[PDB]
RNA sequence: AGGACCGAACCGACUAAUGUUGAAAAAUUAGCGGAUGACUUGUGGCUGGGGGUGAAAGGCCAAUCAAACCGGGAGAUAGCU
RNA sequence: GCUCGCCGGAAGACCAAGGGUUCCUGUCCAACGUUAAUCGGGGCAGGGUGAGUCGACCCCUAAGGCGAGGCCGAAAGGCGUAGUCGAUGGGAAACAGGUUAAUAUUCCUGUACUUGGUGUUACUGCGAAGGGGGGACGGAGAAGGCUAUGUUGGCCGGGCGACGGUUGUCCCGGUUUAAGCGUGUAGGCUGGUUUUCCAGGCAAAUCCGGAAAAUCAAGGCUGAGGCGUGAUGACGAGGCACUACGGUGCUGAAGCAACAAAUGCCCUGCUUCCAGGAAAAGCCUCUAAGCAUCAGGUAACAUCAAAUCGUACCCCAAACCGACACAGGUGGUCAGGUAGAGAAUACCAAGGCGCUUGAGAGAACUCGGGUGAAGGAACUAGGCAAAAUGGUGCCGUAACUUCGGGAGAAGGCACGCUGAUAUGUAGGUGAGGUCCCUCGCGGAUGGAGCUGAAAUCAGUCGAAGAUACCAGCUGGCUGCAACUGUUUAUUAAAAACACAGCACUGUGCAAACACGAAAGUGGACGUAUACGGUGUGACGCCUGCCCGGUGCCGGAAGGUUAAU
């Protein structure tokens, strides 16, 4: 069928980029949870 | 007028290729290897002012590099750019 | 007037136009329409407040004169045009000078007539001058409530207020609903029964001229579930408890007035 | 050289009931 | 002219057979309904969990919905296995 | 390499999204490929994407987002004005041909075009965060002109046939050419030109709008296609050739006409309907500020620039989404031949493939199918499934009915090929030629040539003429629901939901009501012929009795009654 995920990577980066992260309030501590966990990309863009 | 040590900074490498030794026997144009930040006017400057040769248009494009699996690791190639360099008509340069 | 459609189709079966050869056929005038994006029934916070809204033709917001600040100047009603939103026609009007508006249209008028506003202006309809001169027993409507704010009162397709007393400074309404009711005698008023008054006696035919005219279906109470209504569930039909708006207030006979600083403005209930 | 392509078995999805239930 | 007619694109999903650890965590084949409209679809936006949205089935909200998912309270509690 | 098969509105071509080197060469076959493999979308090394004109970036905005101040909010923050972002839309400009193993509207050849600076010549009212015009807009339909594109003839070149015949009314192949520039046609739209004035477009006006007066009823705007020109060129079937059999260079004729014709163009047009059909900038124009012949503007003319990024490849898939090289899913553009109404359907061309396990043997049994004696629903929960009916033209058609319907009711007839009417008819198109001609892409008789139904009569063939594919089963009684629609994605599509219509009720606008502590916003840029809520569910006939119960509405005289 239709699978669930229709890939674009304006919306990719719009809901879930670095700067649509750091616009909102918990979306910062979003980005500190994963400095301090330390992994290799903080999102996507 | 553009920087002089900027100007010695861009050209890095020539191009040797078969495509490239054809375009440089038939149509008179070198081909050049030069720095990721290079532009048109900083490379026709340049290779007016280095090689002292008489220079009519530029064309560039980005090279993308391949990902390569050295070892088990995979890893990035690092991108650049790729001038022709065309030359004027009946004018050589080696 | 009206015309039925003949039967061809069914759902054609039952339609009634209400044809008039008056209405403009043609365009606007380009310096009075507006950009009107439809709401969807959905405020800022983005939830539906208001239910059974949304779909329909794009409509273009015109312009409209409710206020009549040209006072003093003759204004001969230019063409009768077709305003998709309100339920009357309007009528663009041009004046003296040259400055052309957009009018509610009155009951007989036509392109030709003279529209004049002001205190100096005589009574024909559509001639809009104050209450204080306004003689009492008349009809008016485009009546203003707070002195220099544009019509609100009997602005609707036939609609029309009576003017039934005068004493003090308020002029005392007879509404269009049956409600009698002071307003303070400064606000203009505009002589005359308003135009589309066959508005009344279309039909819409088909489901499609409900949803072209805007409004989504509306599913009724008892053919929900608990959780989404307070009639819901039940096995079979059933319709046992007391009939209630979907938040939980009786509907069938419950007065919901609230605003107690207009009370003194309500000489009648209506009935 | 040395690929070892052998990832480890995630099968297991889900399931239903779906069956003829004596009641 | 029409929420008109018969019918391909396109949307569906009514019947049968095949598959059902399959080719496929809902499909193929042969027929079937609508097919100028309350149609369908691309692209972007919006509504957030007792909340949304609902032509209303307790349906849908990332193969999960009589109240999602992820972390935390948390080694909840369990006269039960 | 030779055959064979399949798709051919796709299983062909070009893309966007998406992926990210899979594209091409050389080499290896450990692993991967549902097998072998010298093969590969696998490993390894190397190569490859060239833009003033295509697209992003840019200028302009929609739904919407962030939103300096501000309002509001225990804190976090919510809303929102100036603004500033946001395309799927608006905005300048390039086509043809050739080459690479790999790019090409990017490279090369030919011919172009656009916007800006600078500077030189001539001339003088220029200037906006403003005013105005325009940009700038629906659905359906209908006709006309055309074009893409095909068919037929001619013309040029090749051929005289492995098997009867084949110098002909024969067979095969070609018969290509653009953008730009001029010419301004088929057409559509608009009355113009000039003078004076104005309670108007926040002031400003010569612009727009509005009045009055003179003159001419033809000036302007828009506009597909044609004809030149580009072109004397390129492209071209082919020959001539040097060999690494892969190739490669030079030459190279004809290159017209008629007809048919699109959903594409004129068309962002015209007719018509009501459900009344984006915004801002480009762009044209008026001026206030001011700047004062300084600056600036505009007709040229030369000269410089046009940056950065994506341009490989797949793109209805073996490369995206589905764990897989998965019979699934995915939006735009191009749409040839023969029958056909058709983009269905059958066979085909260009093109691309034969679905990454094969060889046997021809048991049960299972799946997809074909036919069947005699009977025809006896099967069965139930005509489920199959079988039949199918087309075009004509004849004909009932009960009932809301006058439309029922209805394609049912039911029946004709259907091929050949000859005649007519050596191809009616009709369509119109070359000549002749006359005017406000002289040109002008108009009348003129009908050559080209195409071309459909009908009647006769003959003849077959068992069967819509011969294949595609292509209604029909009728009678009745329940339920007025109908078209919508739903339980993935066991329920209905008698359920909606629906137009009916009624009751709330609401006088700072509405009722909802979402939000609150601002606010939806209601609504609407105003009782409107809006919310409730029940019912077209249309016809109708809606009868009860106010004891529980609600709701009206009373505030009395009993009981809180903080104070
Ligand atoms: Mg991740
Ligand atoms: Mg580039
Ligand atoms: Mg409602
Ligand atoms: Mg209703
Ligand atoms: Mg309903
Ligand atoms: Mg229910
Ligand atoms: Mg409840
Ligand atoms: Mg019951
Ligand atoms: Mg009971
Ligand atoms: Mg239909
Ligand atoms: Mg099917
Ligand atoms: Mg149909
Ligand atoms: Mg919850
Ligand atoms: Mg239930
Ligand atoms: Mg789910
Ligand atoms: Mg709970
Ligand atoms: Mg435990
Ligand atoms: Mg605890
Ligand atoms: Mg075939
Ligand atoms: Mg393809
Ligand atoms: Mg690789
Ligand atoms: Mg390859
Ligand atoms: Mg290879
Ligand atoms: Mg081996
Ligand atoms: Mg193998
Ligand atoms: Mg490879
Ligand atoms: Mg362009
Ligand atoms: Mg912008
Ligand atoms: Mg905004
Ligand atoms: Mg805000
Ligand atoms: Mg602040
Ligand atoms: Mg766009
Ligand atoms: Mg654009
Ligand atoms: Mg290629
Ligand atoms: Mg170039
Ligand atoms: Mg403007
Ligand atoms: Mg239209
Ligand atoms: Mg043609
Ligand atoms: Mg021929
Ligand atoms: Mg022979
Ligand atoms: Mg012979
Ligand atoms: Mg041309
Ligand atoms: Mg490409
Ligand atoms: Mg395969
Ligand atoms: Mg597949
Ligand atoms: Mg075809
Ligand atoms: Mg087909
Ligand atoms: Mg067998
Ligand atoms: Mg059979
Ligand atoms: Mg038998
Ligand atoms: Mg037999
Ligand atoms: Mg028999
Ligand atoms: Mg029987
Ligand atoms: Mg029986
Ligand atoms: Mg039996
Ligand atoms: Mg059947
Ligand atoms: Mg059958
Ligand atoms: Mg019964
Ligand atoms: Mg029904
Ligand atoms: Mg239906
Ligand atoms: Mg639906
Ligand atoms: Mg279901
Ligand atoms: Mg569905
Ligand atoms: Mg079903
Ligand atoms: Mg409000
Ligand atoms: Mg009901
Ligand atoms: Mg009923
Ligand atoms: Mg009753
Ligand atoms: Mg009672
Ligand atoms: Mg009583
Ligand atoms: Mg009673
Ligand atoms: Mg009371």
């Amino acid at each position: 069928m239709k699978r669930t995920f229709q890939p674009s990577v304006l919306k990719r980066n719009r809901s879930h980029g670095f700067r649509a992260r750091m616009a909102t309030k918990n979306g910062r501590q979003v980005l500190a949870r994963r400095r301090a966990k330390g992994r290799a990309r903080l999102t996507v863009s | 007028m553009i920087r002089e040590e900027r100007l010695l900074k861009v050209l890095r490498a020539p191009h040797v290729s078969e495509k490239a030794s054809t375009a440089m026997e038939k149509s008179n144009t070198i081909v050049l290897k030069v720095a990721k930040d290079a532009t048109k006017a900083e490379i026709k400057a340049a290779v007016q002012k280095l090689f002292e040769v008489e220079v009519e248009v530029v064309n560039t494009l980005v090279v993308k590099g391949k990902v390569k699996r050295h070892g088990q690791r995979i890893g990035r190639r690092s991108d650049w750019k790729k001038a022709y360099v065309t030359l004027k008509e009946g004018q050589n340069l080696d | 007037a009206v015309v039925k459609c003949k039967p061809t189709s069914p759902g054609r079966r039952h339609v009634v136009k209400v044809v008039n050869p008056e209405l403009h056929k043609g365009k606007p005038f380009a310096p009075l329409l507006e950009k009107n994006s439809k709401s969807g029934g959905r405020n800022n916070n983005g939830r539906i407040t208001t239910r059974h809204i949304g779909g329909g033709h794009k409509q273009a917001y015109r312009i409209v004169d409710f206020k009549r600040n040209k006072d003093g100047i003759p204004a001969v009603v230019e063409r009768l045009e077709y305003d998709p939103n309100r339920s009357a026609n309007i009528a663009l009007v041009l004046y003296k000078d040259g400055e052309r508006r957009y009018i509610l249209a009155p009951k007989g008028l036509k392109a030709g007539d003279q529209i004049q506003s002001g205190v100096d202006a005589a009574i024909k309809p559509g001639n809009t001058l104050p209450m204080r001169n306004i003689p009492v027993g008349s009809t008016v409507h485009n009546v203003e409530m707070k002195p220099g704010k544009g019509g609100q009162l009997a602005r609707s397709a036939g609609t029309y207020v009576q003017i039934v007393a005068r004493d003090g400074a308020y002029v005392t309404l007879r509404l269009r609903s049956g409600e009698m009711r002071k307003v303070e005698a400064d606000c203009r008023a505009t002589l005359g029964e308003v135009g589309n008054a066959e508005h009344m006696l279309r039909v819409l035919g088909k489901a499609g001229a409900a949803r072209w005219r805007g409004v989504r279906p509306t599913v009724r109470g008892t053919a929900m579930n608990p959780v989404d209504h307070p009639h819901g569930g039940g096995e079979g039909r059933n319709f046992g408890k007391h009939p209630v708006t979907p938040w939980g207030v009786q509907t069938k006979g419950k007065k919901t007035r609230s605003n107690k600083r207009t009370d003194k403005f309500i000489v009648r209930r209506r009935s | 050289a040395a690929a070892a392509a052998a990832a480890a078995a995630a099968a297991a999805a889900a399931a239903a009931a779906a069956a003829a239930a004596a009641a």
